[PDB]
């Protein structure tokens, strides 16, 4: 279940391994225009949250 | 370089480039004329010697 627009709900994900060439398989979007950060090395980055 | 890809970081670092040089080439510029004020100054401390 999704929420409404105007109760977005925010999720807040730490401490773990992140890949985002796993991120594909689990929808069929094509698109994914990103803007800060090239989505072809996000897996070189180390974030904070 | 480690945050975006080749065809817009091209883009981004020659924003750099040109200021640069352009930030350089002003010190030169402004040698080129404190040498000559030098130099004046330096022929009428030979011809007063």
């Amino acid at each position: 279940r999704f929420a409404s627009v105007y109760a977005w709900n925010r999720k807040r994900i730490s401490n773990c391994v992140a890949d985002y060439s796993v991120l594909y398989n689990f929808a069929p979007f094509f698109a994914f225009k990103c803007y800060g950060v090239s989505p072809t090395k996000l897996n070189d980055l180390c974030f904070t949250n | 370089l480690s945050r975006l890809d080749p065809p817009e970081a091209e883009v981004q670092i020659d924003r750099l480039i040109t200021g640069r040089l352009q930030s350089l080439q002003t010190y030169v510029t402004q040698q080129l004329i404190r040498a000559a004020e030098i130099r004046a100054s330096a022929n009428l401390a030979a011809t007063k010697m």
